């Protein structure tokens, strides 16, 4: 007698993590960047860029 | 004197932190001067007593 096409099932679990970095930013060097106080020459100034 | 100290008024700076009683909303701002003329630019009285 002849055979059958036989087959499996199989099931899988998602094992989680995570990973994280971190860096940070000087309080002198803040107001620096983002404040728009800097009219007309220290907007290109050294120490911004 | 007529003009004896220079003067540099820096950035103002926030600082928060959370607590229970409310926020405490620390606030600094640094500040430099430097002497320029040559010899001494002030003097005491010792007026009265």
């Amino acid at each position: 007698p002849a055979d059958q096409p036989v087959h499996n099932y199989m099931i899988k679990r998602l094992d989680r993590r995570s990973l994280n970095a971190a860096f940070s930013i000087a309080v002198e060097a803040l107001g620096l960047i983002s404040g728009e106080n800097l009219d007309g020459t220290h907007i290109s100034s050294a120490m911004r860029l | 004197e007529k003009a004896s100290e220079s003067y540099f008024m820096g950035q103002m700076q926030v600082a928060r932190t959370e607590s229970g009683g409310g926020l405490h909303l620390q606030l600094t701002q640094p500040r430099a001067n430097v002497d320029l003329g040559v010899g001494f630019t002030a003097a005491y009285a010792a007026a009265a007593l």
